């Protein structure tokens, strides 16, 4: 799984494929507990290390209902020359897998903030590894409706929103 | 069922 990881991590965009939905969503019905793990991502080259979490069939208040979608700060051996709280702005996405030369997908996503006091987003040692985001985030009756789901596989896509610093032209 | 929820936003 290291592999899986130097693939992703670097530029502060994942993009996760899951596999087996159709069997992997069934598990999660007998198992609430069951949670897919992505590969650990980091913001930029010795940037925060992060990782997402999905529920297929839902956690919290959308247990049973929605796709659940949380990020996560992880310890970075490089969180001593970060600024902590983590405040840079999250984007989740899942991807309508339609081809986007013969239809402009339409795409599942949400923005936030994250939230300076939640225990996760402040550096690693201080005294919870839960993690952060939308339990209700697209509807199993919504999740079907379009390329969501295509080939039993779903995309669901994290970016940290870090804007270009350049001079004035 | 039962949940050790981690936190969210609408």
């Amino acid at each position: 799984r290291e592999l899986e990881e130097l693939s992703v991590g670097s530029d502060g965009v994942l993009i996760w494929k899951i596999g087996s939905y159709g069997r992997r969503l069934q598990e999660a019905k007998a198992k609430p507990n069951l949670e897919c793990f992505s590969p650990a991502f980091y913001t930029h080259k010795y940037g925060y290390k992060l990782q997402v979490s999905a529920f297929l069939n839902g956690n919290g208040s959308g247990e049973g209902t929605h796709l659940s979608l949380y990020i996560r700060v992880l310890p970075g051996a490089f969180d001593n020359l970060l600024e902590w709280p983590f405040a840079r702005r999250v984007t989740f996405s899942l991807l309508d897998q339609s081809d986007p030369g013969l239809a402009k997908p339409q795409h599942v996503t949400e923005t936030f903030h994250p939230d300076p006091n939640w225990k996760n987003f402040q550096k690693p040692g201080t005294w919870s590894s839960l993690g952060f985001g939308y339990p209700k985030f697209i509807s199993h009756q919504d999740i079907r409706k379009r390329n969501y789901v295509r080939d039993d596989a779903v995309f669901i896509r994290a970016a940290v929103e870090l804007p270009r610093l350049e001079g004035l032209v | 069922l039962r949940v050790a929820p981690q936190s969210s936003e609408f």
